[PDB]
């Protein structure tokens, strides 16, 4: 499984799209925030069920090989990299990163 | 018209061999538009991917019948069993030539197995006529590998039936032990000599080093193995005077191939004269159903006597009159001292030198 | 744990109702053994699942073959549920880990010794064909019968030896002259052995025929040549659904993880891939109980509480689920044996004398079962009374007890030269008979209503 | 459950990896490196309960895992490559096989 | 056993079977050693409680 996401930089004042090369009825895909100097933090799971003791503002949606990511109202919190991986076959693969501003 | 033939081997001179017994196959036989289609495959060192290849290979080309002829394998499990379960699964009968295990005489497990070899419950038989011999009745029992000895137990109780005796003492344990002196202490107490030994190379090899350190050696003592028991380093610590039985050609593949293609061939004939000749479907995919003249096929095969030695199988579909000779470990040198006929056995001019005293 | 349940069935099972738990639940149509093999190997990197749960619908007993070897060559332990993979098998291997459930041979045939002996049919037979695991049954049956209480009454044994040619075999077929008979055979080779039967005339209703569950095939499959009243047991629980079965299965396996792992806790282990062990649970769960249930196993794998039925052959051609099985003793919904006298339309058995006694010092002689084996003593006879329980109500209970005496003793060689058949019970009325007010009461109420039919107890 | 690792290197190195939050014989233990310029990649994963190890083609030969049952340290080796390391653990809930506990990370250079 | 657990003591034995095993061990060529059986009953066949055979 190779994965690739578009736009490397991302420029806003938004949407992120992660692209695959499902698990009867079960999507593997997981979002990662990591702020520059510290360890990755889980955001979303199973591309539909987000982690408890985050904000609301985040949703996502996604099946397939096309999944998408969007967060809504924008703040200072969604300043880092993300990427997606992957679980369907083993080892795992992550994304190319995304920044924002 | 065209009859399809899957194989195992490795060996390019024996598959070279294999094609020319098929190829003649058609020789005495007539100009009959019958055909004999050959198919071989090598080996891998996995047993699930050789298993899924040969069963979709010889499934798609619609075979008949399915040979393994490997002694020589480097893992000593001896396994054809994929082969066999997978063949059976559309009672595609199976022809074995090499194993030799007991559990493969069971036909609740193996549905479409038989093989050319007798199973060593044969070698207990032997023994029981070789009992005939010297009038003995007394006997000390010792199988590790439970999975055939129960199996060899069995065989061993058929055989006294007859004269309904009853052996001293039996044992059974989990092979690869070698704290087994208390039992040789246990069995130096009681009265008979005679100790039976089928078991592994290792536990072999183990029995004979704890014996030759209690001293069991002596004059007197009964001895009696198998085949399995004197090779590897088996035979290192064969005490002198001990006697062993040989599988005569049970090696020397050609022959053997030569007899079961020339048996497969007579039986293919055979059958081509009966009506409701079905063939197996490409079962790989979607295809459930059973062959109805499966057992219509394994019945026939059953039924098979042959003049040209004679091959017949049994109710268990196993190969009788099996000529066994003997051998005797004189200074660890073995000798030729008897032969076993279909159900007799004749001893030669050599001498009878045992471990004790006299050679009577 | 992780655990993963797959159904081959026909029957609409759908899917929704079905510290690490996983559950894993399919629906498969085909059983073809490719289909297998992709399906195992394509699970088998998912998530790392060591519990396997499988059923059938069809009836072939190769997928439990395939199924024993491939938990064998994965070391991966998996159940038979429904179908041919959850037949019992010969003898399975200690080096695989596949488990079943059901009963063997041995198991159903002590349940038709204790049928036999509810019922005192102390003469018999046995009939066996060239069907494999017959010599384990009939070594089996010589170890039961010697260390019984019962002193059974066994003719030598009947082994076929082909298809019978009807020139030696009738020989020995012949001299079969018991009531009670054995037979072991597969189903094609019954219908064949019951005509042959039926044509030697030894189809009548004294003739009864004991047959296990191999030969009680598919319940819509029914040859017309098995006599209604046929006796039959198989494990086909029907109260009790696919859905009771597979629960408990992963009952039993999360009991079994649970309490392995505190021994040791790494137990859970599954192969990586098809491509390319110490401490299991193998020799572990031979003790177990869930809710009261002792789903125990043997050490060779099978059950030690299983669920048999006693089935039979009505006059509507179905076979009839009679009596269950309980922990260790035997039930039966009819006390009292039918007849079955109509097998076939061709069968006009008529022959039995209702007889009605009084309990007389010197000729009727009442006394209690022995409790030591449950048995009468051979020179006393079987017999009922409806003893009523209060007088607040009429209902009452048939307590069997045991009849000896001297007219007792004309009774039994006048069916030695008659040859005729009795009932033989109590009267609850009263006495001898005495018309009161041109009623009677007693014997004289029992023959003149024709409720019975002779009286062997003294009257003036 | 936290994390701890061994400090930062300048041949052949080894670096540990210590649990003091749970029973160390029950899950298993993966190894990450995210030499910079990219996200990340994945090594193998090692079972102290039973020592089943499993390792990823491309450094397959060059990393060899060991775990000690004693002291609940895990030894990666790298033999004969300057990345940032990180040593996981999963949740445990199973089938989502995500990473949710981290550890500090080890600088190695040449 | 009941009364005595066990307490077994060599004693001294006489009468008439061992006047004829004395003659009987005079007559041929071997050794012997007499010795008691552990309870006072002839010896039946009876069932152990478990697995239900007959001992
Ligand atoms: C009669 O014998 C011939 C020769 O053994 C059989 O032909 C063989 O058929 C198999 C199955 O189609 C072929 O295997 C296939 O080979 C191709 C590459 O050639 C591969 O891409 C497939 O995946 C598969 O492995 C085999 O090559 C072919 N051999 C030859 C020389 O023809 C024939 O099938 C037999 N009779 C029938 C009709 O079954
Ligand atoms: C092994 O078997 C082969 C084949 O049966 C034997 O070779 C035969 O030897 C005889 C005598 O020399 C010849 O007449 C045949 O023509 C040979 N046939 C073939 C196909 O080679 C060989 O002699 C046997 N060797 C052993 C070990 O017994
Ligand atoms: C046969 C045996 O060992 N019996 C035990 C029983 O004593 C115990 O209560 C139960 C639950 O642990 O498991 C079983
Ligand atoms: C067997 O072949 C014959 C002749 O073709 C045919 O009549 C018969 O139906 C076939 N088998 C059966 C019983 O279907």
């Amino acid at each position: 499984i190779v994965l690739t996401q578009s736009p490397a930089s991302l420029a806003v004042s938004a949407t992120i799209s992660c692209r695959a090369s499902e698990y009867y009825g079960t999507t593997l895909m997981q979002w990662y925030q990591q702020k520059p100097g510290q360890p990755p933090k889980l955001l979303i799971y199973a591309a539909s069920n987000v982690d408890s003791g985050v904000p609301a503002r985040f949703s996502g949606s996604g099946s397939g090989t096309d999944f998408s990511l969007n967060i809504h109202p924008v703040e200072e919190d969604d300043i880092a990299m993300y990427f997606c991986q992957q679980s369907r076959k083993v080892p795992s693969t992550f994304g190319g990163g995304t920044k924002l501003e | 018209k065209i009859v399809n033939i899957g194989a195992v081997l490795s060996t390019r001179k024996h598959e070279q061999m294999f094609r020319e017994a098929v190829n003649q196959a058609n020789k005495r036989h007539g100009s009959w538009k019958i055909q004999l289609n050959a198919t071989s495959v090598t080996h891998k060192p996995n047993a699930i991917q050789m298993a899924l290849s040969v069963c979709e290979d010889l499934i798609s080309s619609q075979v008949y019948a399915i040979l393994v002829s490997h002694p020589p394998t480097p893992n000593d499990h001896f396994t054809p069993t994929p082969v066999s379960y997978t063949a059976g699964f559309y009672r595609i009968p199976v022809l074995g030539l090499t194993t030799r295990m007991s559990i493969y005489s069971d036909k609740s497990i193996h549905l479409s197995f038989l093989r050319t070899v007798p199973p060593y419950s044969h070698q207990s038989s032997v023994w029981f006529e070789m009992m005939r011999v010297y009038n003995w009745n007394h006997i000390i029992l010792l199988v590790s590998d439970d999975h055939e000895g129960r199996a060899a137990q069995k065989r061993l109780e058929t055989l006294l039936e007859e004269r309904e005796s009853k052996a001293e003492k039996v044992l059974q344990f989990d092979p690869g032990t070698k704290n087994v002196t208390a039992l040789l202490m246990e069995a130096r107490d009681l009265e008979a000599r005679v100790i039976i030994l089928s078991a592994s190379e290792d536990d072999a090899a183990t029995v004979y080093r704890a014996a030759a350190m209690l001293n069991m050696t002596g004059s007197g003592y009964v001895w009696l193995v198998g085949e399995r028991e004197i090779s590897g380093n088996a035979l290192r610590y064969a005490p002198d005077g001990i006697i062993g039985l040989q599988l005569i050609n049970g090696k020397n593949e050609s022959a053997h191939i030569s007899d079961a293609v020339g048996v497969v061939a007579q039986a293919v004939h055979e059958l081509l004269e009966k009506e409701n000749i079905t063939d197996p479907p490409r079962g790989c995919v979607g295809n459930t159903n059973i062959w109805k003249t499966g057992p219509l096929f394994k019945r026939v095969l059953m039924s098979s006597k042959y003049a040209d030695g004679r091959v017949e199988f049994n109710e268990d579909g196993d190969r009788k009159f099996a000529n066994y000779s003997i051998m005797n470990l004189q200074n660890r040198k073995l000798v030729q001292v008897g032969i076993y006929n279909g159900t007799h056995v004749i001893p030669n001019d050599r001498k009878i030198i045992w471990p004790g005293g006299e050679t009577e | 744990l992780n655990i993963a349940v797959l159904l081959g069935h026909s029957h609409d099972v759908t899917e929704r109702e079905l510290l690490d738990v996983n559950v894993v639940a399919l629906l498969m149509n085909r059983t073809d053994p490719k289909s297998l093999i992709t399906h195992v190997c394509d699970l088998m990197s998912g998530a790392r699942i060591h519990g396997l749960v499988f059923g059938d619908d069809t009836d072939q007993e190769a997928v439990a073959q395939m199924l024993d070897f491939i938990s064998s060559q994965t070391f991966i332990p998996i159940l038979g549920i429904h179908g041919g993979a959850s037949m019992i098998m010969a003898d399975k291997d200690p080096t695989s880990t596949f488990f079943q459930f059901g009963a063997s041979i041995q198991q159903q045939a002590t349940v038709m010794l204790k049928i036999m002996q509810d019922y005192d049919w102390h003469v018999f037979s046995l009939v066996t064909t060239i069907f494999p695991g017959y010599r384990d049954f009939i070594s089996f049956i010589k170890t039961t019968v010697d260390n019984s209480f019962v002193g059974w009454d066994m003719q030598n044994v009947i082994t076929l030896d082909t298809s019978f040619e009807d020139a030696k075999t009738q020989v020995q077929l012949k001299k079969i002259h018991s009531s009670v008979i054995l037979l072991y055979c597969s189903k094609d080779e019954a219908v064949l052995i019951l005509s042959e039967a039926r044509s030697l005339g030894l189809t009548g209703y004294d003739f009864f025929w004991i047959v296990p569950s191999l030969v009680s095939g598919n319940t819509e499959l029914i040859p017309k040549e098995f006599p209604s009243g046929l006796i039959s047991v198989s494990y086909d629980d029907w109260d009790y659904s696919l859905e009771a079965r597979v629960r408990d299965g992963l009952g039993i396996l999360t009991t079994a993880a649970s309490s392995m792992l505190e021994k040791f806790s790494y137990i859970p282990e599954a192969k990586a891939s098809c491509y390319g062990p110490l401490h299991t649970l193998h020799q572990f769960m031979v003790n177990v109980t869930w809710d009261g249930k002792d789903l125990s196993f043997t050490e060779e794998g099978y059950q030690v509480h299983p669920r048999l039925v006693v089935i039979v052959l009505n006059k509507d051609r179905e076979w009839e689920k009679v009596g269950k099985w309980e922990n260790q003793t035997l039930s039966l919904r009819h006390a009292v044996w039918p007849r079955y006298k109509s097998f076939s339309d061709c069968e006009p058995d008529d022959n039995h004398l209702s007889i009605v006694t009084l309990e007389e010092a010197p000729f009727v002689i009442v006394e209690d079962i022995d409790p030591l084996t449950e048995t009468c003593v051979r020179n006393t006879v079987p017999c009922r009374k409806f003893v009523k329980i209060n007088n607040s109500t009429n209902e009452g209970m048939n307590v069997k007890k045991c009849c000896k005496g001297f007219c007792i003793d004309i009774l039994k060689k006048l069916s030695r030269t008659v040859k005729f058949t009795y009932d033989l019970y109590l009267v609850t009325n009263g006495k001898h008979g005495k018309k009161v007010n041109n009623v009677w009461n007693g014997m004289i109420g029992e023959v003149v209503y024709q409720r019975a039919v002779m009286a062997v107890g003294s009257l003036t | 459950v936290q994390l701890q690792q061994s400090g930062a290197e300048l041949a052949s190195v080894k670096i540990s990896c210590k649990a003091t939050g749970y029973t160390f014989r029950s899950y298993w233990i993966e190894w990450l490196k995210q030499r910079p310029g990219h996200g990340l990649e994945w090594i193998g994963e090692i079972l102290p309960g039973s020592g089943r190890t499993n390792y990823n083609e491309k450094f397959k030969g060059k990393a060899t895992i060991t775990a000690d049952t004693s002291s609940n340290t895990a030894y990666m080796q790298l033999s004969s490559d300057s990345a940032v390391y990180y040593c996981t653990r999963s949740r445990g809930t199973m089938i989502t096989r995500e990473f949710t506990y981290w550890g500090q990370g080890a600088l190695v250079t040449v | 056993s009941p009364g005595s657990p066990r307490h077994t003591v060599p004693q001294c034995c006489y009468g008439f079977c061992v006047d004829l095993l004395i003659k009987l061990a005079r007559t041929m060529n071997f050794t012997y050693e007499v010795h008691l059986v552990a309870d006072g009953k002839f010896g039946t066949q009876e069932r152990v409680n478990n697995s239900n055979k007959k001992e």
